[PDB]
């Protein structure tokens, strides 16, 4: 049968719907977007900008080799990079 | 059924089936032991782990002295 | 007589309200150049 | 007429999307290790662990994407944010494989949650639980590939990065060093994958094409109804056809039924024993008749002795950069190569 | 040896393919 | 080939003991009815 | 070639030349392969699952089906009811019709695109 | 003392007979090369 | 940083424009349960 | 009739003859334990605990009659190397004797129990019907065990009344069996710490003989009774399965990672002692010790002991070997004769050079030879034409200190690369391949062959909780469901709590 | 209640989600993982 | 002797106090509200 | 001792085969 929520078919035809969920929706795709475009995803996550990967004359993979070291680790090779 | 001497011995030891305590008893009790015994496997399996690290607590065979 | 607010309602939204977030940043992605 | 009582009321209202007890364990570890996947594959990097890129923020696509697994050195670390590795430090974390474990361990409680789920909605509804018990098989195959697997190895490093083209890696990593392909109890597993998606198949088939006519139109979905006590389909004309096209033939539509939970969970249990194995390198990699005679006997050659050259290419290639903490340095000519490639 | 127990099983298999095929227990209706 | 000589033993067990076990499950079943 | 270790053979050398896992066909296989595997143990289970009670304890309840019996043998109901709650009810299937040709169909359009 | 009403008979049809030889026969044919070596 | 109200301010007002809109329709639901 | 999966089920309702099979049971495991050592003591090879220890046999239960204190045989010799002594009565052989006698005995019992099944003490007073009152025997058998793991950890281990256990120095270099003082601080948690398996067994020993009190006196409670169907001997069997599969998890894992009760002179080193290279730290160790106080490049090799060289090679590695591949790792690479000594290797100019040594991961690897930079500086190369680092073109010598080839050296560069191709093992030793008709090829060590079946079992085990379990919820449907179940109950919408009938709409 | 048609709903939801798939796989061949 | 590690243990430990016991607080809240009709 | 290896399975089989053979005949016997 039925377990008394209001039908799917019933809200996304209905226009109360429409009218909140038109600004939610973009607002949400504009606030992923400024996520990226201001960079914080970047910084938040630690991720590389495609200028970070390696110093300049650089060919070896900053790559962590101990355990309780490993936070030092990063952050002596990202020092190698300011 | 077949009666021996060890078995009227026994006897009382299996005696009430069914008997139980009444509505809840001591599931709360229980309940304290069991998460005594959580947070008490926890530390036993973080410190195998090298995840919690204690004071003259080395774990490694060079423990053997 | 519907309610508004469930359970249902708060399983849809958990996954829709960071589906189009992480969908305007990956559309942001396509355009960072190297 | 407790709390409790009163609790359980409230998780086993009959709603859209039931909740139950089951519910409390299965429905913030599924959604956790799900939304894990989805941020480390859209923002997270695997270049400090692996030297790999792996989000789509750096370049990736859909396929190449990956929650990759922590560095060799963190050994089997829990790797929790508040550990003695990461400190507390949610970037540094990210960084240095935490998610992995995140959706690891997650995922495994989330799996024990789902099955707990199939034994409380059956329950209830008043069924036998043969759902729940068929779903040990995936169970089986998750802890043994993720869990078991790499706790037998060196560290998480060796578990599969939760990714496609990772898996497939995966895979080719599994060929080359444990010559994966030459275990009788991965047969088995693929025996009991194929064997169901052909009972899945011949199934189907077979009762789409021994339909009574029960309505007067070409479509014959229509003629069904779900509380008609008649079968829907001749058993008795299924049975000939079978007989007389392939020699034997189902005739009990429970042991037919049961077969096909049978097949596909039995070969994924074998599997799962197999992973167990290679968690030790206890491969079956060789034939130790077959190097006897093929190291005496240099004209002796089997598509056995063919296939271990490629493992021996797969191992050399691939090490160095799939291992980088090892540093291998393999010059050009210590590279094996048949000739011209 | 090895040879002669490969094919003896072999052989067991397609005997008893005769057997289950033409000596089956015959499906009766209702 | 220098293959293991127990091999031929373990496979010989291997199908035997099962085999004879249903097949005496069998007979016994025929006798009934 | 006509052998296991033949056929592995075959199977190393393809992806070392096509790169066949990273072709959508062959992941469309393993779908179909999978999802195949998925739905015969789905489906086996959730018909015993439901099986009418008509034997005892002590016999193989594949002895209350009598081959050629008209009634079903299981309750597509009370599955229905069971599956449609372990998921949401509009993703469970009670018309058995279209469920057993989504059987039919799933693993032989995924081994159509593998092939 | 009376005999044991817990005894049951046992039961294998021709079809489980047929079932079960065929899985051993091929279980030993897919192990054989290797307990051979 | 700044960065982050700029991300969180279509969210914020997003919640808020629904906020707005659904409260009259919300405050029913509250009210029939008692 | 019963299917043939259930011919075991006619004991369900028959405590007499459960009691009769568990007997049986117990016969057998007995029975084979002491037929395991009879055959184990008749194939042992007791004349070098050095080179040729247990686990280098295939000796699977010599290592835990050991482990316990049993160290030597009536035929005279001690597994610590000790002759001339007189073990008494419990011997290996006394050990075995004694299972067999106990496994003897236990069948009898069994045969009486099967044929006086219908015994009173088994029959409700009440009903007259078979029962078994399950909680309060849960108390008797936990307040034994307890009593048991107490007096185990305060007399046995202790040595107050026993002989304690198996301890050793961290490089399993000079083990025995000694008493041992409990660990009541933390670090008796720490796993390679033996102290601390004293002080578990005697605090654990008193927690089960209170818990055991608390279970004979405290009836459960009637919402506990009803949820795990207490009447139901079934739920026993699903809970004690998942404890059987708990502590099978947790003895594969002490057996793979080593842990003060799984010593490496009665198993074998572990693979992380490869992967880390333990012993070759300490080795390098001493050498430079040696050295520092001046002795000379041969007389700090040879005081390395060759027990602690012999650990330093891969074929003891237990992560090498194969699932076919059987028996002992004497029939693989052979049966360690002597240490060959340290091999050194030098370029040309002079400069020592270090074979990479091959990792755990691979059945072949490149000899490839780097200086202590890590630059490499020769190989062997596969492609010849364009090689650039052939032993032939880089002047490879090969020295020896220490062993059995101590101060002498190979220039010819075939002998040269064939010690190379046998320093990424290791260090290297001459092998017996004759005796046992070995035939080269690593096998795994019984650490590796008892975590592979305990891992193996213990995943095996977790299925059967779960059947096990599905059977005790949802016994009343074991035969199918009800066939008068109506649509209105597995229907949506017309009860608002699933499957309650009084909460109808 | 249903003052949108459902089809129109569908056809637009249909061209979003082609627009954004189509951005996705415009982004393959410029910028990041594009090889250039 | 309280160890870094042993300090994020209780922060860990406190953490998921803290989700369990707040999850629980609100599920017996609506639980109590919007009860069955018996 | 240098013996036979074929005297394992001959033995083994010599003692399988036979003795099967009455216990198939002893059973079905007592199930009638
Ligand atoms: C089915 C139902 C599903 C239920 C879902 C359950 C979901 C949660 C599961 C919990 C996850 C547990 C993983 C624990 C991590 C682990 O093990 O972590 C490993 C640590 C041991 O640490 C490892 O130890 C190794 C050996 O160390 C030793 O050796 C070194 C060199 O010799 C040095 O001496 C060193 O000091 C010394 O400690 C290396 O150091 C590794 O780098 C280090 O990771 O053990 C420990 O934490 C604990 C080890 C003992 C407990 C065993 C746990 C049982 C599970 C293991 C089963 C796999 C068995 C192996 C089979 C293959
Ligand atoms: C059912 C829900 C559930 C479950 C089973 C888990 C399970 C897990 N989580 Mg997840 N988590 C959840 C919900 C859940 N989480 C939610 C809702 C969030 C969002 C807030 C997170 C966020 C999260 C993060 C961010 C991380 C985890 C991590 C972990 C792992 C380690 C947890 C741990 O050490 O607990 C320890 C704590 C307990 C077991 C609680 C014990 C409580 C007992 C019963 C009472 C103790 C008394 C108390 C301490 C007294 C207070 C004293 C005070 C008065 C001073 C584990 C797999 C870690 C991980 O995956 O690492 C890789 C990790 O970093 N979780
Ligand atoms: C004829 C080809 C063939 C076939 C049919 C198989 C069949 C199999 N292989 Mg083999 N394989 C083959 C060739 C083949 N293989 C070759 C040539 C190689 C090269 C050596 C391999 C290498 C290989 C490896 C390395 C492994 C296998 C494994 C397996 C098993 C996978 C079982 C499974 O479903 O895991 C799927 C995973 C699960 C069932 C785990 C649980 C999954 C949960 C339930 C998912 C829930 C998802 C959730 C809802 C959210 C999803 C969201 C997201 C999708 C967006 C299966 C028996 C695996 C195995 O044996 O493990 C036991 C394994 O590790 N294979
Ligand atoms: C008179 C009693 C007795 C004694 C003194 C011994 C002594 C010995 N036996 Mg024998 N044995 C006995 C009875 C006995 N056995 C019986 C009755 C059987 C048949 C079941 C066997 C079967 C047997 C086998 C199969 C083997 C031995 C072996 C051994 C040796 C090693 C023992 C060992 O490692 O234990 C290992 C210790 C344990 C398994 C203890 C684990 C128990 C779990 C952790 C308890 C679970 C907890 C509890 C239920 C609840 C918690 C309580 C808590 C609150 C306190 C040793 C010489 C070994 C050997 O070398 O044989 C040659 C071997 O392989 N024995
Ligand atoms: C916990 C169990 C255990 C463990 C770890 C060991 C470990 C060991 N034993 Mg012992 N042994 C045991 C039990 C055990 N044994 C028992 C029960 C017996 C009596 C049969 C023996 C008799 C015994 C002898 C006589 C000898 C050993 C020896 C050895 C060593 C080598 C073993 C080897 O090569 O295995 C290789 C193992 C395998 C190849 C097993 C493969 C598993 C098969 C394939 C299972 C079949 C799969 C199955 C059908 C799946 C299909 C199901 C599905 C279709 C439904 C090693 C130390 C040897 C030694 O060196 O002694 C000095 C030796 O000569 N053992
Ligand atoms: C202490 C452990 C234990 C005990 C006492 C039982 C007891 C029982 N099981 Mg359970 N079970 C267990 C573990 C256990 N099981 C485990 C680990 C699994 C997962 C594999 C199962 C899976 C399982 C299923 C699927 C079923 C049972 C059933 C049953 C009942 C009938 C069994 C029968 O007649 O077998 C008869 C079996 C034979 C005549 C031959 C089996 C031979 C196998 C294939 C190999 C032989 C093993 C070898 C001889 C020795 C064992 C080695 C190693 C385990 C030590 C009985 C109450 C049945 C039931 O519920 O009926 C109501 C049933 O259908 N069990
Ligand atoms: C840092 C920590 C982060 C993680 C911490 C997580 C904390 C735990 C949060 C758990 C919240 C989940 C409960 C959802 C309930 C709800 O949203 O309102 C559901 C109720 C709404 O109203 C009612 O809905 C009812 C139907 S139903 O129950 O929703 O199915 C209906 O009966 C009624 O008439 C109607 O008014
Ligand atoms: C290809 C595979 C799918 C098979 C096809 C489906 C066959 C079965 C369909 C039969 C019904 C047919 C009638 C048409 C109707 C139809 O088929 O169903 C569509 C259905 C419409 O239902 P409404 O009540 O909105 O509409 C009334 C209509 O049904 C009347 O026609 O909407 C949904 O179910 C989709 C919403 C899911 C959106 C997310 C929900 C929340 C997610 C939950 C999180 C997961 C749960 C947790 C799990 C752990
Ligand atoms: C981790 C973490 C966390 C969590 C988080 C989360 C929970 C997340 C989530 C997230 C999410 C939740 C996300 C989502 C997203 C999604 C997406 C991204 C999607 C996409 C999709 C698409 C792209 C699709 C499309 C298509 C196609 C292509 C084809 C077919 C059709 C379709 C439509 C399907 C926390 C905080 C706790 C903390 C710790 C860490
Ligand atoms: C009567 C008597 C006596 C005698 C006794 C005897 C003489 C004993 C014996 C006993 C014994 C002598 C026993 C043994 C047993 C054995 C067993 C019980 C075994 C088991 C096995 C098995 C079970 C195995 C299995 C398997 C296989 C086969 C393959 C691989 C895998 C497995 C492991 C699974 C006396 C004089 C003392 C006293 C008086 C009375
Ligand atoms: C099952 C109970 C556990 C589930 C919740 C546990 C995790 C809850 C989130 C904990 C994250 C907050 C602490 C992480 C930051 C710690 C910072 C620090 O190290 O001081
Ligand atoms: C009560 C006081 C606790 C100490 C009792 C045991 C003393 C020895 C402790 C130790 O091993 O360091
Ligand atoms: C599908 C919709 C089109 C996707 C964009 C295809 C254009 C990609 C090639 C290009 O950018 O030059
Ligand atoms: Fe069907």
């Amino acid at each position: 049968g039925t377990t008394g929520e209001r039908p799917f078919s019933d809200i996304i035809t209905s226009v109360r719907y429409w009218v909140i969920h038109s600004i939610t929706i973009p607002a949400l795709f504009i606030a992923g977007w400024l996520f990226v475009s201001t960079g914080l995803a970047y910084d938040v996550f630690g991720t590389p900008r495609p200028d970070s990967y390696y110093a300049q004359e650089q060919r070896s993979i900053p790559l962590v080799t101990d355990r309780f070291e490993a936070k030092q680790q990063v952050e002596t090779f990202l020092e190698q990079l300011k | 059924a077949r009666r021996t001497w060890l078995g009227d011995i026994l006897r009382p030891l299996n005696s009430e089936y069914g008997k139980v305590a009444p509505g809840w008893g001591t599931t709360p009790l229980m309940a304290v032991f069991m998460g005594l015994f959580l947070v008490f496997l926890l530390i036993i399996l973080e410190i195998y782990n090298s995840t919690l690290i204690l004071d003259g607590v080395n774990v490694s065979w060079k423990a053997l002295g | 007589s519907y309610p508004i607010f469930t359970v249902r309602w708060v399983a849809v939204h958990t996954l829709a309200v960071p589906t189009i977030f992480f969908l305007g940043a990956i559309a942001a992605m396509q355009f960072i150049q190297r | 007429r407790g709390w409790f009582d009163i609790l359980d009321d409230w998780l086993k209202r009959d709603r859209f999307v039931f909740v139950g007890w089951s519910g409390i364990l299965l429905f913030p570890c599924a959604y956790l290790a799900l939304g894990g996947w989805l941020t480390g594959t859209t923002f997270v990097t695997s270049w400090y662990t692996h030297g790999l890129a792996s989000s789509y923020l750096e370049g990736c696509n859909f396929l190449t994407v990956a929650v990759s697994t922590p560095a060799n050195s963190m050994g089997h670390s829990l790797l929790l944010l508040w550990g003695p590795e990461a400190q507390g430090d949610f970037t540094r974390w990210c960084q240095l494989g935490g998610l992995w474990t995140f959706i690891a361990l997650h995922g495994a409680f989330g799996l024990i949650g789902f099955m707990l789920r199939q034994f409380e909605i059956a329950r209830l509804v008043g069924v036998r639980p043969y759902n729940a018990i068929a779903f040990s098989a995936p169970i089986a195959v998750f802890v043994s590939v993720f869990l078991i697997y790499p706790l037998g190895q060196s560290s998480w490093f060796f578990a599969p990065s939760f990714g496609v083209a990772a898996i497939f890696r995966f895979l080719l990593f599994f060929q080359g060093f444990h010559n994966w392909t030459l275990n009788p109890f991965h047969m088995m597993g693929v025996a009991g994958v194929l064997g169901g998606a052909l009972l899945c198949a011949i199934h189907g088939a077979t009762v789409e094409n021994t339909l009574f006519q029960d309505g007067e139109g070409a479509s014959t979905f229509r003629a069904f109804n779900p509380t008609q006590a008649e079968e829907t389909y001749s058993m008795v004309t299924a049975n000939r056809f079978w007989s007389q096209i392939f020699g034997i033939a189902f005739s009990n539509k429970r042991w037919l039924h049961f077969f096909m939970l049978f097949v596909p969970v039995t070969g994924l249990w074998m599997s799962a024993i197999g992973v167990v194995g290679l968690a030790l390198n206890l491969r079956s990699y060789d034939f130790i008749s077959q190097e006897i005679r093929a190291a005496e006997d240099p004209e002796f050659e089997t598509f056995y002795t063919k296939n271990l050259l490629l493992n021996e290419g797969i191992r050399a290639w691939m090490a160095p950069q799939d291992q980088p903490h090892e540093n291998f340095v393999f010059p050009e000519e210590v590279l094996p190569r048949g000739n011209a490639l | 040896m090895e040879t002669i127990t490969y094919v003896f099983i072999f052989a067991c298999i397609i005997a008893l393919f005769f057997f289950a095929i033409f000596f089956r227990e015959p499906p009766r209706i209702t | 080939m220098e293959v293991n000589q127990l091999g031929l033993i373990a496979t010989a067990l291997f199908v035997l003991v099962p085999s004879v076990f249903l097949i005496i499950l069998y007979v016994q079943t025929e006798s009934q009815q | 070639p006509l052998g296991i270790s033949g056929t592995f053979n075959f199977m190393i050398v393809f992806q070392a030349e096509h790169n066949i896992l990273m072709h959508p066909f062959h992941q469309l296989g393993v779908a179909g392969v999978f999802g195949g595997a998925l739905f015969c143990a789905m489906h086996g289970s959730l018909v015993t699952s439901s099986l009418i009670r008509e034997t005892t304890e002590t016999e193989s309840a594949n002895y209350g089906y009598k081959f050629g019996q008209e009634e079903e043998t299981y309750n597509i109901v009370a599955a229905h009811g069971y599956f449609g709650r372990l998921i949401f009810q509009y993703a469970s299937f009670n018309n058995s019709r279209s469920l057993h040709f989504f059987l039919a169909a799933w693993p032989v359009v995924g081994v159509w695109f593998t092939a | 003392m009376e005999p044991n009403p817990n005894r049951q008979p046992v039961e294998l049809n021709r079809t489980s007979l047929y079932l079960g030889l065929l899985l051993i026969l091929v279980l030993a044919l897919l192990f054989s090369s290797y307990f051979f070596n | 940083d700044w960065r982050v109200l700029v991300v969180l301010l279509p969210v914020l007002l997003a919640a808020g424009w629904a906020v707005r809109n659904i409260l009259p329709y919300a405050v029913k639901q509250v009210q029939k349960l008692l | 009739g019963l299917p043939w999966y259930r011919v075991h089920t006619v004991l369900i309702n028959d405590p007499g003859r459960l009691i009769a099979a568990h007997l049986m049971h117990t016969a057998l495991v007995a029975g084979w334990a002491g037929s395991m050592a009879l055959y184990e003591l008749a194939t042992f090879d007791p004349s070098d605990p050095v080179l040729n220890p247990m686990w280098r046999q295939g000796m699977f239960v010599l290592p835990f009659m050991a482990r316990l204190g049993v160290t030597g045989s009536w035929s005279g010799w001690s597994i610590t190397g000790e002759t001339g002594i007189d073990p008494g009565f419990w011997s290996f052989e006394g050990v075995a004797l004694a299972h067999i006698v106990l496994s003897g005995l236990l069948f009898l019992a069994a045969c009486w129990h099967w044929v006086y099944w219908d015994l009173e003490l088994f029959r409700d007073p009440r009903t007259g019907e078979p029962a078994l009152d399950l909680p309060k025997m849960f108390g008797i058998h936990l307040f034994l065990a307890g009593l048991l793991c107490f007096g185990f950890g305060a007399f046995h281990l202790t040595g107050l009344f026993g002989p304690g256990m198996w301890v050793s120095d961290p490089y399993g270099l000079t083990g025995s069996v000694q008493p041992v003082a409990p660990e009541w601080g933390p670090d008796g948690f720490n796993p390679y710490n033996p102290g601390g398996v004293v002080a578990h067994h005697i605090a654990a020993g008193i927690v089960g003989i209170i818990a055991g009190l608390f279970h004979i006196l405290v009836r459960p409670p009637q919402r506990l009774y009803k949820a795990l169907r207490m009447g139901n001997i079934e739920t026993v069997l699903s809970s004690s399965i998942a404890a059987v599969f708990f502590a099978a998890f947790v003895v594969a894992g002490t057996m793979w990672y080593g842990s003060a009760t799984t010593p490496i002179e009665l198993f074998g080193p572990t693979r992380y002692q490869w992967d880390s290279s333990y012993f070759q730290q300490e080795i390098n160790r001493r050498v430079q010790a040696s050295l520092a106080s001046g002795a000379t490049l041969e007389e700090a090799w040879s005081a390395i002991p060759e027990k602690l060289a012999f650990y330093d090679y891969i074929g003891n590695n237990p992560a090498k070997g194969g699932l076919f591949r059987t028996g002992p790792m004497n029939k693989g690479d052979g049966i360690a004769q002597a240490w060959k000594g340290h091999a050194v290797f030098r370029n040309k100019e002079g400069e020592e050079l270090f074979v990479r040594r091959m990792p755990a991961f691979f059945e072949s690897f490149p000899v490839i030879l780097t200086d202590k930079n890590g630059v490499v500086k020769a190989d062997i190369p596969f492609r010849r034409a364009e090689s650039k680092y052939s032993f032939e073109q880089q002047g490879v010598t090969v020295s020896f200190y220490g062993g059995e080839l101590n101060g002498q050296t190979f220039t010819d560069p075939p002998t040269v690369k064939s010690y190379a191709r046998k320093a990424i093992f290791g260090e290297i030793f001459e092998f017996d391949t004759e005796t046992l008709n070995s035939d080269g090829i690593f096998r795994t060590s019984p650490r590796g062959w008892f975590t592979f079946a305990h891992a193996v079992f213990a995943l095996l085990f977790f299925f059967g909780h779960i059947w096990h379990g599905a059977r005790t919820l949802f016994r009343d449907v074991f035969s199918g469901i009800d066939p008068e179940l109506s649509p209105e109950q597995v229907e949506w919408g017309f009860y608002q709590k699933v499957g309650d009938v009084t909460t109808r709409r | 209640g249903g003052r949108i048609p459902l089809w129109i709903v569908a056809t637009v939801a249909g061209m979003g989600v082609i627009v954004i798939v189509g951005l996705f796989f415009y982004g393959a061949y410029a910028g990041l993982g594009s090889s250039l | 002797t309280i160890t870094p590690s042993l300090k994020g243990f209780f922060i860990g430990l406190l953490s998921g106090a803290v989700v369990l016991g707040l999850t629980f607080a609100v599920l017996i809240a609506i639980s109590q509200i919007d009860k069955v009709q018996r």
